[PDB]
């Protein structure tokens, strides 16, 4: 927003949402898939107790 | 499509293409995931039957 | 048309409810440029419209660089201005003894 | 690499690494959905010893 022209600035900040939305999409996966990898074993645990 | 012709309809159609594509990958995953949690739930209560 | 209107202060002649026909216009070659944005150039019989805005004024014939959308300049920030989600065509083409 | 100029290829590459990254992506999303099972699997063996 400092030096650049805002009627052609979006098309470098159109690539910037989408890699950093890229790397969101990384960090839900890797959030959900221990997530139930957690439960299974927690119910596990539970059961233990 | 009712308005361009080929070089510039493809690259419109490729910014909708990249992104729907995207949707139903997350889609996949999320009923991937929540499939293996249903799938504990069945083994247990096949267990339980 | 005889005369037409400046760049300063230019025409806006609103047109509805008639049949168009873009193709004579497009096949007779008298035209400088012929420059479609958002629509295809040759596909505009078959899109249907609701309303028509004819603007015709007159410039400097190297400030038709500056008259596309989103392109900056004295015209463009002075004068006569596009939006960047601009459709529609521009036509220009030259004048000497017109 | 061979036929163009490093201005545009860059743009060709840039499409060539979205796509490639992203299937690599869709192979560890597969492979880890399946290691949870390959996980669930094993337990359930080992209980059994």
């Amino acid at each position: 927003l400092s030096r650049l022209d805002p009627p052609e600035a979006e098309v470098q900040i159109d690539r910037l949402i989408t890699g950093r939305l890229q790397s969101l999409q990384t960090y839900v996966t890797q959030q959900l898939i221990r997530a139930a990898e957690i439960r299974a074993s927690a119910n596990l645990a539970a059961t233990k107790m | 499509l009712s308005r361009l012709d080929k070089v510039e309809a493809e690259v419109q159609i490729d910014r909708l293409i990249t992104g729907r594509l995207q949707s139903l990958q997350t889609y996949v995953t999320q009923q991937l995931i929540r499939a293996a949690e249903i799938r504990a739930s069945a083994n247990l209560a096949a267990t339980k039957m | 048309a005889t005369r037409f209107a400046s760049v300063y202060a230019w025409n806006r002649k609103r047109i509805s409810n008639c049949v168009a026909d873009y193709s004579v216009l497009y096949n007779s070659a008298s035209f400088s440029t012929f420059k479609c944005y958002g629509v295809s150039p040759t596909k505009l019989n078959d899109l249907c419209f609701t309303n028509v805005y004819a603007d015709s004024f007159v410039i400097r014939g190297d400030e038709v660089r500056q008259i596309a959308p989103g392109q900056t300049g004295k015209i463009a920030d002075y004068n006569y201005k596009l939006p960047d989600d601009f459709t529609g065509c521009v036509i220009a083409w030259n004048s000497n003894n017109l």
